């Protein structure tokens, strides 16, 4: 792509989005001020929503009192231009925060992917005649998660997990073998770096870049 | 057997007879070593330096023709290789014994 | 004419010009054109000696037309064997015989270089070549007529002759220009642009002459005339192509194995048989009634047309046998005679071709006869020619159920005559050693048979460019300068469009004699500069040593200023000759001149140093002039002159 | 063979020859001139998966001629060229009325052919490295 | 139709290519503005180091354009050509606001605007408006009002790259004229004279120190990454 | 050979057919001198297959054949779908009619 | 019918002011495009015959099929003999003709249908040769249909 | 077929109703049954005149029983000119300035004679230049090399 | 949301899909939801439905 | 490059305002007023030659 | 042919107004430069053989 721009399906004049909870859209009375989503290699994905709420003349917070943003519910976020939306994030609601200032009152809602289940409890176990990739699949399937793990050549005769979480144990074992962990929409994928595939697009300093930072050391 | 897109390399540096800037620097180094007692002004208005640059340009031209492929350098006006090579049909076969 | 509302796209349209304005660079071009007609779609030429105003090539092309097709293009092909493989060489040389008619090309250069509206005078229209080596010629008296005609128009300011250099002698060329210089002085408002006769030493039939020395001796008028023109040298090479027609170009073919006759002979063997002509000859030899009749006529007509096409194919192959049989001219004659006789059954001697034509016209008329009367359906056969035309094929076939009484017939003499052609052609098979398959054929004809060669030939033909005298480009350049800066600005140091290079290179030693010379007959130079291209260098008149009139811009400024004042004073012609008029004439002239001064044409810090006007009895007039009816006005002007030389000097001090 | 990025293609009113079994083609400047004839002969919604191709000049039929119209005509022409013909730059648009009675409007478009290759020009051995997909 | 006094018009549109009109979305004024005004801004980067006498200036951006004008609405009855209405200027202002201001639920935004009067043709968005009511009938019906307006400028992104025909990245051809040299032509095309041996190899030239004055050359682009 | 051909210089009058537009496929003209009367296509099919191999990825066909052949290649995906009807028919009968 | 009016191959024709030559060229294009339409029409026609090809009562005599195309403005002039456009069976014999090896293809269809009932008629291939000569191919196909 | 509806030897033109892609059904053409006439071929021209003539006729009723002399002739002219200048500004009439759009002539020795004064007649002459529509668009293209 | 139109003469299925969805590529899903087999020729009295796009 | 008499200035445009004042009846403008602001440009090779910077 | 016109060793010569002495000096330079050209010409000639 040498066009000098970024290819989108529609004009970038109007940005739209949808928030779905347990399968359906939150009512169009709620005003969402801001949306943030992050993903990174070897970390669990997260998202944040900022919702306007609270009224001093009533003495309450109507959105907080609803059953939409209660910990444990499933959330899905879609975004695009001129209603050409696509899914960006899937996960579960974990926290709810309120903030009040002299002339401001808001609600903040936080969510994470399902992989968060692997970070809550310390365990102890003996493993037997398994390769590291058989162990990685077991640790993941124990929490009901989907997995796709590259194989390895070595086989251990015994291996010991001691007083650690499944997520941490998995990370230690995976690095030792040169692998990266990618978590996306409920699936955990463990693969070697792929520097051979086609570029998705071209980003150019004199035409499309807004900000840039780089370092050599 | 399709046509390919054509472009030109951007690293114009070889440190040989096809590199103009390289030749120019070597020229000046030799001048200082041999004649700096009498010739010290190496500014661009100097006829001496002007002559050096012309000669460096001429050298690049010579080097460029030396690199023309053999198929052209030893070609005949009428085509063929009659006085240059014996062909496989002529030099490889053997009488039957 | 359009009938349905909509958007239409057209290649050729007419434009609505309408507003004239005063301009100073208006040339007239006197020469030959393709045609000369007021109405785009009539056969008559009626604009020849009627000067016409043209705004662009788009107008010229609809009244006068385009260029003549060159007849001098030669194409030669040679076949040779390399280690067993064939290798073909294509050679297309520069023509030596070229058409003498240049007005079209000159106008393209004029407009390309910035020219505006202009006048066209034709002296006649283009004629034909006598042979491939014999171009048409130009009659001097045609150009003199055109000059006499333009003399009567008021608007033109510049005089040019696009085909002057093609006159048979230099004596005629010089005579034409001396006439133009004299007319400029008679009228007092025009300037002549001159070319040399040739850029190469030319032969006058007696001696070899140098072009600059020859022009100087040629133009033998005095200062009073020389001040009205300027000359430029050398000629320029442009980027325009020659006009030609592929059908008119004959290809020469030479090869290691001669296969030309063999091809023609094999094609003729196919010709002399039942699948070519016996089947034709065997078959050839009241509203409902009209429909049935019309069908029967069409069947005969279609059959005749096939026989006619057969004749044309025969001529095309036999002619290659003739062309290729270079040796043993006795055979060339035998082949030619056999063909010439064959053709008599189709040509005017006994014309099968007109029978077919006439039956077609008659057939349309009988089908349309039903439009209004039973009479037409009778007249078309017995008052008109259907009976008469069928008779020309068979004189009295109607005599019997089987065609009989053929006292005369146009059919089947073909059999014997084809045998005679083939026998003659076969005689050439052991004669022709060097001609290939395409020898003696037309360029358009080969396109189906071969394409790589065809395309190669066209590319080579189009590599040859047109060369022109410089005067038409200068008229263009003058127009640009007059619009950008004004008539008082020198034309020199201006680049030319569509010029690859000057025809020759002029050294400094030579150039000094063009600018300063004992005769004053200066010539301006066209030069190529590094990184710039071709520029006009110098801007002097043919009175280049004169103290007042050596610069072109000075002479042109005066012509302009004098014309404008002359028009302004017409309003006082029949006024009383006294103080109340003299004062009004002065005020008006001064107002014109003060504007020219502010514009930068006139020299001087304040008006008192730029110009003056004097009118009055005791100053410019006497008692006798009042009695005669004369009025004398005296005007003086200080004008701006250009810089030609720059002199530098350097000096220093120590800090 | 320098001017190979203007390309080669089918003639618009395609003609078939019988002296050789081929359809005539066009190239270079000839090809450009036929492209313009096609563009201004078709309406915006007439192509099937190209719903925005063509022009709206028909909107001005059965209307009086004035300054506002002329401005609008020029805008329509320039946008159609910017979107659909990458090889040229318009030079001048001259709009005049040659008939007092007949309902005729005369439009003369003058243009310049580009010496450098545009990023929107789909010509086979070039767009692969110098243009879009 | 020279003698006709043309009146200013504003039309609303649905798409960013300005081809799909909003139904009943055209406003025509009854009195023309007196004047109108444009604004143009170009921004540069002006950082420099201490101790120096001038800064190294670099082009940064061209900022969006701006148009401003004023309107007058009056239905009192002294202007020739128009009639007095039962409700005054109530329907004139309500139709003007529906075109230029009101939110459209089909597109989730206000409308695209095209403004045409004579030589003027402008596409964009409303930014600001003020309306002041001046005269009234005794029952409170308004008959005169004044409006001030500010319009921004809109360019679609596909049309921006076609207007900025951005061209060492593309291919080029020239014809040789007399007076040309190969290292001087390479400098004007690439910015550096050092690429002359790559231009000569791509054209098959052996005697490049003398060029013949009808040759057409190619100039290939420089390679990336 | 069953379709008229109309020359550009006649007022919609027919003159011949389209025979010459496919003459470059068959390398031996003997085999098609009377093609409309054949009952054995083995020799003809053989020469056609050589043609197709020779020009596959050569870049050398005239444009009217280039379209015709590209079209025929695109149709191979229709053949794949169409020939699955016999299986769909069988499964329908055993599973939806007989309920097995 | 998918091309623009400019091409001149649609129902409303082409305006007279554009001249004869352009009208002629439009006819040339219609001719060319029929090479693509006749093939597509065949495939659609083949869907209409699936019921016959697999029939338990009686199969067809042909295995490949075609159609006359009649939504084109001048097909009566484009075709050398318009007679064929009045009967798709004659058109099939003329355009596909021998390419349809009906005896082998009809046997393959019949054998498949017979196999669905776990039956087998292989022995007819040679037992009938002691009764009939070349005429067995017709006889055998008739008997297989009767069996189903 | 459509060409014979618009232009025909009898002048009896018929306007067509047509379907266009992406637009639906439109009225195509607007000529009268005297379609070859130099003055009255367009519908809009004929309807404009009927309107303008009726309005002027009503405006002149106020002068019917006035004296037939210079003090009336001048008042009739001023009124007619005021009507027409408004139509010109509105875009109905052609012409750069009123002198090229219309005229009105009234007077003895111009439009009237002594006998008309005796009979009681008054003769007013009016001329009008009107605007006509565009029906056809013709394009042309030309090029130059950079 | 859901939408309905009536077919007028001059309409095509990919042009109507572009004006409703913003993209011409959904024409085979509109034809399947209406039971159309010959969608390349629409009859000029038919009322069609245009379903919304699915969200998750 | 801006030249008038003794003045010679090199640089770039920063700001511009154009106001349209008189019109013909068909909307053709015949009078306008423009205000302009120009910055100054020096190339970096010429800055060090003008600052002839000279213990070194 | 690679030197400027000022040097006076090119095809267009040197303007007469500059005097004889400068024309003579141009002749001296041509002589000197032939020592460099004869060598280069040899190398090109050697490729041809």
């Amino acid at each position: 792509n040498n066009s000098g721009t970024i290819e989108t399906s529609q004009s970038v004049d109007r940005v739209t989005h949808k928030i779905l909870i347990d399968g359906s859209e939150i009512p169009g009375t709620y005003q969402v001020k801001s949306i943030q989503v992050t993903k990174e290699v070897n970390r669990i994905p997260t998202a944040r929503l900022v919702i306007l709420d609270g009224d001093a003349a009533e003495r309450d917070f109507k959105v907080s009192n609803s059953d939409h943003f209660v910990p444990g519910k499933e959330i899905e976020i879609t975004v695009g231009y001129h209603s050409d939306d696509e899914t960006i994030f899937k996960g579960v609601v974990i926290r709810q925060n309120l903030k009040i200032r002299n002339n401001q009152s808001i609600l903040i809602v936080e969510s994470r992917d399902m992989a968060v289940k692997m970070t809550l409890r310390r365990k102890s176990k003996y493993f037997y005649e398994l390769s590291d990739s058989d162990i990685l699949e077991e640790l993941i399937s124990n929490h009901g998660l989907e997995a796709d793990v590259a194989s390895t050549e070595n086989q251990h005769t015994e291996l010991v997990q001691y007083d650690v979480t499944d997520w941490d144990f998995m990370m230690l074992r995976l690095q030792a073998n040169g692998l990266l962990c990618l978590v996306d929409d409920g699936k955990v994928s463990i693969q070697k770096p792929d520097l051979s595939s086609e570029a998705l697009e071209t980003v150019t300093f004199g035409a499309t870049i807004l900000e840039f930072d780089a370092e050599m050391d | 057997t399709l046509n390919k897109h054509i472009s030109i390399p951007k690293d114009m540096s070889s440190k040989d007879d096809l590199d103009f800037h390289f030749l120019r620097e070597e020229g000046i180094r030799y001048i200082k070593e041999l004649g700096s007692n009498f010739w010290t002004d190496y500014n661009t208005h100097d006829p001496g330096i002007t002559m050096l640059e012309v000669l460096c340009y001429a050298i690049s031209d010579l080097g460029n023709r030396i690199n023309i492929p053999i198929e052209d350098l030893i070609a005949n006006e009428e085509g063929g290789v009659k006085g240059q090579f014996y062909k496989v049909q002529e030099i490889l076969p053997s009488a039957p014994t | 004419t359009y009938k349905t509302p909509g958007v239409y796209i057209e290649e050729i349209t007419k434009f609505p010009p309408s507003v004239a304005q005063v301009e100073t660079a208006i040339p007239a071009f006197i020469g030959y054109t393709q045609f000369a007609r007021t109405k785009p779609s009539v056969d008559s030429d009626d604009l020849i000696l009627k000067p016409k105003r043209i705004s662009s090539l788009l107008d010229f092309t609809t009244y006068y037309g385009g260029a003549q097709n060159e007849q001098g293009i030669t194409v030669k092909l040679t076949d040779t064997l390399i280690e067993g493989a064939e290798n073909r060489t294509i050679n297309v040389p520069e023509p030596t015989f070229k058409s003498p008619y240049l007005m079209f090309y000159s106008l393209q250069m004029y407009f390309a270089n910035g020219g505006g509206p202009c006048y066209i005078v034709s002296t006649g229209v283009y004629d034909d070549w006598s042979d491939s080596e014999t171009p048409p010629t130009i009659n001097f008296s045609d150009l003199e007529s055109g000059l006499a005609v333009i003399r009567k128009e008021d608007e033109p300011t510049l005089l040019l002759f696009p085909d002057a250099t093609n006159l048979p002698t230099d004596d005629e060329f010089y005579s034409l220009y001396n006439s133009a210089l004299m007319q400029c002085n008679d009228l007092q408002d025009r300037f002549t642009i001159l070319d040399t006769y040739s850029d190469q030493t030319y032969n006058d039939g007696v001696e070899d002459l140098d072009p600059i020395p020859a022009l100087r001796n040629g133009i033998n008028l005095t200062k009073d005339y020389l001040k009205y023109g300027a000359a430029y040298y050398p000629f320029v090479q442009t980027i325009l192509n020659y006009q030609y027609s592929a059908d008119e170009i004959v290809i020469q073919h030479l090869s290691y194995n001669p296969n030309a006759i063999a091809t023609a002979l094999d094609n003729l063997n196919a010709v002399n048989g039942p699948t070519f002509i016996d089947a034709i000859l065997d078959d050839l030899r009241n509203s409902v009634k009209v429909a049935n009749f019309a069908s029967l006529v069409e069947s005969v007509l279609s059959t005749l047309n096939e026989l006619i096409d057969a004749k044309e194919e025969i001529n095309k192959d036999v002619n290659s046998a003739i062309a290729s049989s270079e040796e043993d001219n006795a055979i060339k004659t035998a082949i030619s005679d056999a063909l010439d006789v064959f053709n008599e059954d189709f040509e005017g001697a006994d014309k099968i071709e007109s029978v077919a034509k006439n039956l077609s016209d008659l057939l349309i008329k009988i089908k349309q006869a039903d439009t209004n009367t039973k009479v037409e359906n009778v007249l078309s056969i017995n008052a008109l020619n259907f009976s008469a035309e069928f008779e020309k094929l068979l004189t009295y076939d109607v005599n019997t159920g089987l065609t009989a009484s053929v006292t005369l017939d146009l059919f089947a003499n073909i059999g014997t005559r084809l045998d005679d052609i083939i026998a003659a052609v076969s005689a050439a098979e052991p004669i022709d050693v060097n001609n290939g398959k395409l020898n003696g054929r037309l360029l358009s004809d080969i396109e189906p048979l071969d394409n790589a060669t065809y395309n190669t030939i066209l590319l080579e033909i189009n590599s040859h460019k047109v060369t022109l005298p410089p005067s038409s480009s200068m008229a263009g350049a003058y127009a640009r300068v007059d619009n950008d800066r004004g008539v008082w600005k020198s034309p020199a140091n201006i680049g030319l469009n569509y010029v690859s290079k000057p025809s020759v290179t002029v050294s400094h030693e030579e150039q000094e004699s063009m600018n300063v010379h004992g005769t004053g007959k200066s010539v301006n130079a066209i030069r190529s500069f590094v990184g710039k291209g071709t520029l006009v260098w110098g801007a002097r008149t043919l009175a280049g040593n004169d103290n007042e009139w050596r610069y072109i811009s000075v002479r042109r400024f005066f012509n302009m200023a004098e014309e404008s004042i002359k028009k302004a004073t017409e309003q006082f012609v029949f006024e009383p000759n006294d103080g109340n008029t003299w004062v009004r004439v002065r005020a008006m002239i001064e107002n014109f001149l003060i504007l020219q001064w502010r514009a930068g044409a006139l020299a001087g810090a304040k008006p008192e140093h730029a110009f003056y006007v004097k009118v009055g009895l005791g100053q410019t007039m006497t008692a006798q002039d009042i009695l005669e009816g004369n009025m004398n006005v005296e005007i003086g002007l200080a004008v701006v002159r250009p810089a030609e030389f720059i002199i530098l000097k350097f000096s220093h001090k120590m800090q | 063979k320098s001017k190979d990025f203007l390309g080669t293609g089918w003639g618009f009113p395609p003609e078939f020859e019988t002296s050789i079994g081929q359809v005539k083609t066009t190239s270079g400047v000839e090809d450009i001139q036929k492209s313009l004839e096609i563009l201004f002969s078709t309406k915006i919604g007439e192509r099937i998966m190209q719903p925005t191709y063509g022009c709206n000049l028909d909107e001005l039929l059965f209307s009086p001629i004035n300054r506002t119209l002329k401005t609008y005509v020029i805008e329509l022409i320039k946008n159609a060229i910017l979107y659909h013909e990458p090889r040229i730059d318009p030079e001048k648009i001259d709009i005049t009325q040659g008939n007092e009675i007949e309902g005729e409007l005369l439009i003369h478009l003058q243009y310049i052919v580009r010496a450098t290759n545009s990023r929107k020009n789909m010509v086979y051995p070039f767009y692969l490295e110098e243009g879009t997909n | 139709s020279e003698g006709k006094l043309e009146k200013l018009r504003i039309v609303a549109y649905k798409d960013s290519k300005f081809s799909d009109e909003v139904e009943n979305g055209e406003f025509i004024t009854l009195l023309n503005p007196e004047k109108y005004k444009f604004q143009y801004r170009v921004e540069q980067n002006e950082d420099q180091a201490s101790g120096t006498s001038s800064a190294p200036i670099r082009f940064n951006k061209i900022l969006p354009q701006t148009l401003e004008f004023d309107f007058l609405f009056d239905r009192t009855g002294v202007i020739a050509g128009y009639e007095v209405t039962e409700d005054g200027i109530i329907n004139d202002i309500d139709h003007f606001k529906k075109v230029v201001y009101d939110y459209n639920g089909e597109k989730h935004k206000p409308n695209y605007l095209m403004i045409t009067w004579g030589s003027l043709l402008f596409k964009g968005y409303l930014k600001e408006m003020d309306i002041e009511y001046k005269l009234f009938r005794p029952d409170g019906t308004p008959i005169r009002a004044m409006a001030t307006t500010k319009i921004g400028e809109f360019v679609e992104e596909e049309l921006r790259t076609a207007q900025e025909n951005n061209q060492p990245d593309m291919s080029h051809y020239r014809t040789v004229k007399e007076g040309d040299t190969l290292p001087l032509m390479t400098y004007r095309i690439y910015g550096d004279s050092k690429y002359y041996l790559e231009v000569a190899k791509a054209n098959g030239l052996t005697n490049f120190r003398r060029l013949k004055t009808g040759t057409e050359l190619i100039f290939p682009p420089l390679q990336k990454q | 050979r069953k379709i008229h051909f109309f020359p550009s210089d006649l007022a919609n009058e027919p003159l011949g057919d389209w025979r010459n537009f496919f003459s470059t496929i068959v390398s031996d003209k003997t085999l098609i001198s009377d093609i409309e009367n054949l009952d054995d296509f083995e020799k003809l099919r053989g020469n056609i297959e050589e043609f197709l191999a020779a020009y596959d990825q050569s870049g050398k066909l005239t444009p009217h054949l280039t379209l015709f052949v590209s079209f025929l290649k695109l149709l191979e995906t229709s053949k794949k779908r169409f020939n699955q009807l016999t299986k769909r028919h069988l499964d329908f009968y055993y599973q939806e009619i007989l309920h097995l | 019918h998918e091309f623009p009016e400019t091409y001149g191959i649609s129902d409303i024709g082409l305006p007279p002011k554009l001249g004869v030559k352009r009208a002629v060229l439009a006819r040339q294009l219609k001719g060319y495009l029929l090479f693509f339409d006749q093939i597509l029409a065949s495939y659609f026609e083949h869907l209409s015959k699936i019921k016959s090809l697999l029939s338990l009562d009686q199969g067809p005599s042909f295995t490949y099929f075609t159609q006359a195309i009649k939504d084109i403005k001048d097909v009566e002039e484009l075709f050398k003999d318009p007679t064929l456009l009045e009967n798709d069976e004659e058109l099939t014999k003329s355009l596909i003709g021998k390419l349809d090896d009906t005896i082998e293809r009809r046997n393959q269809l019949m054998d498949h249908l017979i196999a669905r009932f776990a039956e087998n008629f292989s022995s007819y291939a040679f037992l009938m040769k002691f009764l009939y000569g070349e005429s067995t191919d017709e006889i055998v196909l008739q008997d297989k249909q009767s069996f189903l």
